[PDB]
This record gives structure tokens, C-alpha cells and sequence, in this order.
């Protein structure tokens, strides 16, 4: 809204003729969407975007707890878990599986048992780089390639 | 000998820079329009909030030099005495349109103060005072406060007088003490509500055996005595007596024991609101997912009703408006109508989000245009391609994933469209879905009124209701607000501003006001005041089904005029009436400088009087 | 408008449950469309767009006509 603001009037003027362009006005409204994006102090960003039916018990945030990949400013890596099917149509992450694959970088599919993994293996017909391994099938399958 | 032409104003409520009430909104929403006349001679003075105060305000330094006009000096000095003696707040901008000042009293940084303080309060006014109430202290705590402060700055200024505006019972305890002290500032009390009117129709009859309660017997039956003394005190000790409507100005002359000098009705910012066909589509795109393997009726035919607000069964009349749509469905049965309503509820209830049964029509529905888009512009492609090289066009292939989309809009049989979107987290006890069973509206394809409840706000970005309140709203053809204890009613106001007929009821503050302004004009209004409640339902389902009957053109011209009602709203006008009360503050203040600066003893007994 | 006649057709269709899908109507001005695309008989499309201010002397066109593509 601010920015199409000053479009009209930096258009106006030119087209006339014959420095703060955002007025007053503007800067509240700038000012208090940028100040309701503080955190509580100390508050780091989730691990985990939904409310876990077990939160204590569950294997795979009790294995981030373990490595203590808390999100804070200092580490290099970030954690997202996200228990539940991507869909278009989420507040969260508006993305269907295919899209959100093609939007990635790498993906990592580290599997033990998996006598094919389609999931890596349609991860490469997006056109995506992927880590899988040599018990995997598609991986077997990919060694020899 | 201060000037009135060019005085100060103090707006006091707990609600400054904290939204926990709907007060919030009222000030916000003033906010320009004051700011507009009183530039920085305006405060807004309220408890400090230290969760959210970082959230809503530009922090200043209060004691540069610059912070104050030379003349605005006074209050300056003020703040400092206060801070000297322990007490700390937080001076800064109010982040809303206009950008009010404000200041934000610490309530901790003078709880000890706290019992010498109970204490002067009952020896003055006696008003009692538990410790296990933490609402009083607090507000007690902030009556003291401001006076104090209110005190110092009638002190050190001398060339302005000084209204300073309280609302609501919890900002109410500076009042007495203004009096009491003979403080040089002129009071003004404006009640949203009274405490006995809430709490009597917290069970289910008022409007007329009001006026023969025993107030004092009352109050005590809810263990509200104290509570209630500092509501009448307040009303008493203030130099002028306010509410926000006509309704309400009635329920407090008899619950309070003085008649309200006047009425200061709650305006909007209209601006900010101001499509219909375009917003329609959306919740035609729901209704198909919703009602995916019984789709029966023209939505060309159907009609959109509404009710929303908070969930308060009884006072926004959500009893009401089922039973009378109970009753209109049985009217547009046996009338054999062709018409369709589908009404929905929007109020928010303990959820456990979506049902997966309404997620699967949305989804399975959105295939259905996904593929149907995919197919037809494959026919685009072929029907072009045969033109220009001139000299069934649905190949198999297409009408295999055009049958299987079909097929998965099947619905099991004998099941019936949900009467609500959500998971409820206590389906059994629920008020509204106990309601809509007791009538049996189901959304069998025999019923012609179908019940949408949607027990969560809406925001643009679900999966089931794409759009958000104001988008909604728009969409829709009439919103339903049969409220039984509403004191103002912003959804309905808000309603007719985005011009959408509304039928509201007359014991509601915005339906009395509308009052006296007649249906032509998108506003239906039920008596509840008068009719008994049978009466009233049926009135309502009189008004229901006239607009059921409205042609083409009888509704697009209803429309138009209620869009026009739009800037009767605005708080350019109804502010108004802020000033009228202010004014009356002054002449009951400076009886004699009055007559001076206008020209002859102008009459004190109401605003309305006055001007 | 057609093609989006007939998408809206499919859809109602079976948004509904419970072979020429192009109307008389649509036929007409499709046939319409078609007809207007006829050539003059031996009209070839030109080899050039716009009017020349000295057709006869031009050097490209006259090459082109030289080698009479
Ligand atoms: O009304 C006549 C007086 O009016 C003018 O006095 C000033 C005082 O000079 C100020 O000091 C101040 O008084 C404040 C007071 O400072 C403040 O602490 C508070 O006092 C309360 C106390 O909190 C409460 O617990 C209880 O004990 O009552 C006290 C008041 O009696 O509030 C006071 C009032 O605002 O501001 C006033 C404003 O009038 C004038 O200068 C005096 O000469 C004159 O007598
Ligand atoms: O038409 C077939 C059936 O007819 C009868 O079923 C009725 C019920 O008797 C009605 O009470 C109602 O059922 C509602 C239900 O009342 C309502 O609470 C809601 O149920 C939600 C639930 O709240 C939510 O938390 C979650 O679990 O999803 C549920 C829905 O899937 O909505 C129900 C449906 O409107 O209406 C039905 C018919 O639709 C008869 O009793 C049935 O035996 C018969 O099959």
C-alpha cells in the first residue's frame, strides 16, 4: 500500500512539471507492523510448526532435542519439522509436495530399508539433486549409472 | 481565570494501548478525528500493559526539551514531580491512524501505595474494596494515579482548562476524587454497559421489570457491591453523565440512579472500509464443496444470511435467529418457493480446526475445476487449430479423468451436508449446535434454508472459506444481528457501512439510534422491548421472508440505499456529539465565563439542551 | 468464449450427477470466423508487410522478385 503511495505521487509530480515522501501516515502504520514482528525475549523460532499429539514421547524432536538444534541465531543450519502433508491450501507452507520439492535444493533420503523409495526417485525426475543410499533400491538402482 | 476556547483534554480507559475490551476500538477509532482538532493537547492516559505496550507504542523521550510546546510545558513538569516520587510510566505515540499521544502508568511502580489507598477511597466515598479482586485494585490503583497526575497539571497550568474524559467503571475511580479534592479540571463519565445490566441477562427478564429491581440487593446477590459502587460513584461524581446509546442511557438511569445527560453513539472510521458480485463467487465455490454429491438448488436463486460477533448465545440472539430460520424454513415449504437460503454462523467456539469431511468436498471440488479447466482448453486448442487451417472433441483420454472427478463427489447415502465446519471440543454441550438440532435443520435437499456454522474467524488464507470478514461480508445479501443485550453493536454498524441490509432489534444501542432516522433503507428493526418473544420471532421471520421476495430490482435498489446510510456513521458526524458533551463540561464548569464567550446563559441541563 | 461456453457446460454437468456440446449457436460463428480467413483464389500471402514508397525500384524487394520466392 505505502510503496503504490508513492508511485502516485512521484507519477503526479513528474507528469506535472513543471525529502520524506512517505508522509506521517505512512510511518505509523510501517512502524507498527514492524514492531508486532518482535519476539518475546529469548523466544527462539520453533522447530516444529504444529502441535505435536505427544510432544515428550515423539522420536524425531526428542532426536533434535538431543543434538540441541535450537534455531538460535548462532547456528548454521535450521530446523524445520512439519508433521503433516503439504498442501496448496495451508496457512503455513502454501505449497503442494511437487511444488515445494521443485523449490528446494538437495534432498537427503538416508533410508536403511526401502526396496525402491519412489520418494527420492520422483525427487530426481523434478530435476533435484538428492542424497540416497546403496540399501536403498533406487539408489542400488542408480549405482549402476 | 483559564481559557476555555483553548483547553486541554485527558482520555481516560483501561483500554488505551491494550485491546481487551471493545473499547479499544472506539478510542482507536476516534482517535483521528480528536487528534484532528486537538493536535497535541490531547492525551490518552490508561494502565500500562507490559506485555503488549512495545507492540503499539512509538516510546518517546518525555523529557527533551523538544517533547512539549513551551505552552504544554505544564504537563511536562507534571510527569517529572510523578517520577520523583516513584511512580513509573511510559510517554510515547499510540501506533494507529492519527498517532495520539499517550501516557501509560505502571500500575506496579505504586502498588504500594496500594492499602493507604483502599483505605482513602472508603473514607470519601465509601466504597469497599477486597483483596482478592484484582480487577478493583488495579483499578483503584490507576484512579489514584491519574488524579494525582490530574492534580499536579491543574496545579502547574494556568492558562488552560481542563476536561478530562473517563470510560468505563474500571477507569471511574479518579472521579469521586476530582470532586472530592476540588480539582480545577471539569469530569465527563461515559459508560459502555452498566455491571447489573450484564449480569442480569447473563440467564435468561429485563427490559421491563428493570425499573423495580432492588439495585443494592442485586449487586450483592453477584458479589458485584463493590464493583457496583465504583460504577454509580463514578456516575454520580462526574460533571457530565454519559453512555454510549438511547438503550442503554434507559438501563442506566434506573440501574445507576442518574439520567444521563447525553449520548455519545460510537462512530466508525469509514474510510477504512470502503465487489459484491465478485466476493459472492468465493462463497459460491464454498457452498459447491460443502454441499459436493447433493447439489440441488440455483445458487442464481439462493440467498446469503449471516450472523456473526462474539459468542454470546443469548444477548446476540443466536437462539433467535435459528428458531427463526426453523420458522422460515417451514413458511418457504409450504409457500412451495423456489428460493434458497443458506445462513451462516460465524462465532468462534473451542475447535480442534477443520472437519475432515468438510476439507474433503473443498479438495475434491477444486479438482473437479482443475480438470474441467485442463479439458476445455485442450477442446480451446483443437476447435483453434481446425479454423485456422481450414482447409466428440473430447478424446477418451479426457473423459476418464473427467469421470473419475465426478465419481469422487459421490457422498455416502443417506449423508447429509455437516451443519458445521469445524471440530467442536464439546459437540454435546454446545449451545448453537444444541439449537440447530432441537429444530432439525439438517440440510436435507427438502429443506429449504440450509445452516452453515463456522465456529472460527475467518481469514483469507483457509482451506475451507477463503475470505476474510470484510470479504465476506460483502459476499453475502443480508446480515442477521437480533441481539437481546448489546449496548452498541459494531458488527451491525459495521455491516450496514460496507452497505449490506442488516436486521438488528431495538434493544440493541445501534438499533435504537437507527431508530430515529424506514426499512427502505436496508435496516429491519425487531421490537424486543415490547412484543413478547414469541411476537418478536415471528416479526423476524416476517422480515426474513419479505427479503426473500425482494425481485432483481426491488434488492439492488435496498442495496444502494443503505450504502448511502454509509456516512451518517462516521465519526466526522458523530463526533459531534464528543463535542457537545465537552462543552457542557465547560459551561457547568466556568458557569460565568461561559456566558462571555458565548453570549448569554445557554441552557446545562443535557447536551442536546445546550446546542 | 466458445471453448469457455462449453468448460462452463462440463462443469454444471457434473457438479450436478446426479454428443455435440457445441450449441447451433456457437456452430454459426464459428463457421463465420473460418470463412473470413478465405483468400481471394491465387492470392499468395505477401512478401512484404507494409506499403512501399517506391514499390518498382526497391533493391530487397526486387531481389526477392528476381529469385522469385
Ligand atoms: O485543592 C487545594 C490545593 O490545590 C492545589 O494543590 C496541588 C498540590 O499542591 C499538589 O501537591 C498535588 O496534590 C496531590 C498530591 O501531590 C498527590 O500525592 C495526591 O495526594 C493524595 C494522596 O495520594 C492520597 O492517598 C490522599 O492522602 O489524599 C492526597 C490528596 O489530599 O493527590 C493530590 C491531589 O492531586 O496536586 C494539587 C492539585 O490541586 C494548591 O496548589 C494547594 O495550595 C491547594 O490547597
Ligand atoms: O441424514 C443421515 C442421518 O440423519 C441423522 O443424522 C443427523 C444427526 O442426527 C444430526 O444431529 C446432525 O448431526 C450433525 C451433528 O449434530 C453435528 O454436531 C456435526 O457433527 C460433526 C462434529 O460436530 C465435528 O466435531 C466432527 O466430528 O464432524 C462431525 C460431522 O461429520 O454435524 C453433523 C452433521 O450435520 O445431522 C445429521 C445428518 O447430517 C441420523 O441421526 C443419522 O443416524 C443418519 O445417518
Amino acid at each position: 500500500e505505502v510503496t503504490t503511495s508513492i508511485g502516485k505521487r512521484i507519477f503526479d509530480h513528474a507528469i506535472r512539471y513543471p525529502g520524506e515522501l512517505l508522509k506521517s501516515s505512512d510511518k505509523v502504520m510501517l512502524k507498527r507492523r514492524i514492531l508486532a514482528l518482535r519476539r518475546p525475549e529469548g523466544q527462539l523460532p520453533p522447530i516444529v510448526t504444529h502441535n505435536m499429539v505427544d510432544d515428550a514421547n515423539d522420536l524425531i524432536l526428542n532426536k533434535i532435542r538431543q543434538v540441541q538444534l535450537f534455531n538460535s541465531p548462532s547456528d548454521r543450519v535450521k530446523m524445520i519439522f512439519h508433521p503433516e502433508f503439504l498442501n496448496a491450501n495451508n496457512p503455513i507452507l502454501g505449497l503442494d509436495y511437487d511444488e515445494f520439492v521443485r523449490g528446494c535444493h538437495l534432498g537427503v533420503f538416508p533410508s536403511y530399508y526401502e526396496p525402491w523409495g519412489y520418494t527420492p526417485a520422483e525427487c530426481t525426475v523434478m530435476g533435484v539433486p538428492s542424497i540416497t543410499t546403496n540399501v536403498s533400491g533406487f539408489g542400488s538402482y542408480m549405482e549402476d549409472l | 481565570s483559564r481559557d476555555l476556547q483553548n483547553h486541554l483534554l485527558f482520555e481516560t480507559a483501561t483500554e488505551v494501548a491494550n485491546r481487551v475490551g471493545g473499547i479499544y476500538s472506539v478510542l482507536k477509532s476516534k482517535a483521528p478525528i480528536t487528534v484532528a482538532q486537538y493536535k497535541d493537547h490531547y492525551h490518552l492516559i490508561g494502565p500500562l500493559n507490559k506485555a503488549t505496550y512495545q507492540n503499539e507504542v512509538d516510546i518517546l523521550d518525555w523529557k527533551k526539551p523538544e517533547a512539549f510546546s513551551d505552552e504544554m510545558r505544564p504537563v511536562q513538569h507534571a510527569l517529572q514531580t510523578m517520577e520523583s516520587r516513584g511512580v513509573h510510566f511510559v510517554y510515547g505515540r499510540w501506533l494507529i491512524e492519527g498517532a495520539p499521544k499517550v501516557i501509560l502508568f505502571d500500575l506496579d511502580s505504586v502498588r504500594g501505595y496500594s492499602n493507604e489507598w483502599k483505605g482513602d477511597l472508603w473514607s470519601l466515598v465509601g466504597i469497599p474494596s477486597p483483596e482478592n479482586d484484582f480487577e478493583t485494585n488495579d483499578a483503584i490503583l490507576l484512579g489514584y494515579t491519574v488524579a494525582w497526575f490530574l492534580g499536579e497539571v491543574a496545579h502547574l497550568d494556568s492558562q488552560h482548562a481542563i476536561v478530562a474524559h473517563f470510560h468505563e467503571w474500571l477507569a471511574g475511580v479518579a472521579l469521586p476524587l476530582c470532586r472530592k479534592r476540588r480539582i480545577d479540571v471539569v469530569t465527563i463519565f461515559t459508560t459502555h454497559a452498566t455491571l447489573l445490566g450484564r449480569y442480569l441477562c447473563a440467564s435468561g427478564d429485563f427490559y421491563n421489570c428493570l425499573e423495580s429491581v432492588d439495585v443494592d440487593h442485586e449487586a450483592g446477590r453477584f458479589g458485584i457491591y463493590h464493583r457496583y459502587c465504583i460504577e454509580r460513584a463514578a456516575a454520580h461524581s462526574a460533571d457530565v453523565f454519559t453512555t454510549v446509546s438511547q438503550i442503554t442511557a434507559f438501563e442506566a438511569e434506573h440501574l445507576l440512579k442518574r439520567k444521563p445527560d447525553g449520548i455519545l453513539p460510537n462512530g466508525l472510521n469509514v474510510i477504512k472500509f470502503q465487489l459484491h458480485a465478485l466476493k459472492k463467487e468465493k462463497i459460491n465455490d464454498f457452498v459447491r464443496g460443502h454441499f459436493h454429491g447433493c447439489f440441488d438448488f440455483d445458487l442464481d436463486n439462493t440467498l446469503y444470511f449471516f450472523i456473526a460477533g462474539r459468542y454470546e448465545y443469548k444477548n446476540k440472539g443466536a437462539d433467535m435467529f435459528i428458531e427463526a430460520l426453523a420458522r422460515l424454513n417451514y413458511r418457504l415449504k409450504v409457500s412451495g418457493s423456489k428460493k434458497t437460503v443458506v445462513a451462516f454462523i460465524v462465532m468462534p467456539a473451542k475447535n480442534n480446526s477443520f472437519t475432515v469431511e468438510a476439507l474433503k468436498g473443498q479438495a475434491e471440488v477444486r479438482a473437479l475445476e482443475n480438470t474441467v479447466h485442463e479439458v476445455t482448453t485442450s477442446i480451446g486448442k483443437r476447435i483453434f487449430d481446425h479454423a485456422i487451417r481450414y482447409p466428440e472433441l473430447l478424446k477418451s483420454s479426457d473423459k476418464v479423468m473427467l469421470k473419475r472427478r465426478i465419481l469422487a463427489l459421490r457422498r455416502p447415502e443417506g449423508q447429509l451436508p455437516p451443519i458445521v465446519t469445524h471440530n467442536m471440543v464439546d459437540d454435546a454441550n454446545d449451545l448453537i449446535l444444541n439449537k440447530i438440532r432441537q429444530v432439525q435443520l439438517f440440510n436435507s435437499p427438502s429443506d429449504r434454508v440450509k445452516m452453515i456454522f463456522h465456529p472460527e474467524f475467518l481469514n483469507a488464507n483457509n482451506p475451507i472459506l477463503g475470505l476474510d470478514y470484510d470479504e465476506f461480508v460483502r459476499g453475502c445479501h443480508l446480515g442477521v444481528f437480533p441481539s437481546y443485550y448489546e449496548p452498541w453493536g459494531y458488527t451491525p454498524a459495521e455491516c450496514t457501512v460496507m452497505g449490506v441490509p442488516s436486521i438488528t432489534t431495538n434493544v440493541s444501542g445501534f438499533g435504537s439510534y437507527m431508530e430515529d432516522l424506514a426499512k427502505d433503507y436496508g435496516i429491519y428493526i425487531v421490537d424486543r422491548r415490547f412484543k413478547a418473544p414469541d411476537e418478536s420471532v415471528e416479526q423476524l421471520v416476517d422480515y426474513m421472508e419479505e427479503f426473500v421476495k425482494k425481485t432483481a430490482a426491488q434488492a439492488i435498489n435496498q442495496r444502494n440505499r443503505t450504502e448511502r446510510l454509509s456516512d451518517l456513521l462516521d465519526w466526522k458526524r458523530m463526533g459531534l456529539e464528543y463535542v457537545k458533551a465537552r462543552q457542557l463540561a465547560l459551561r457547568r464548569g466556568y458557569p460565568d465565563q461561559f456566558r462571555e464567550l458565548v453570549g448569554e446563559e445557554l441552557n446545562d441541563s443535557n447536551m442536546d439542551a445546550l446546542a
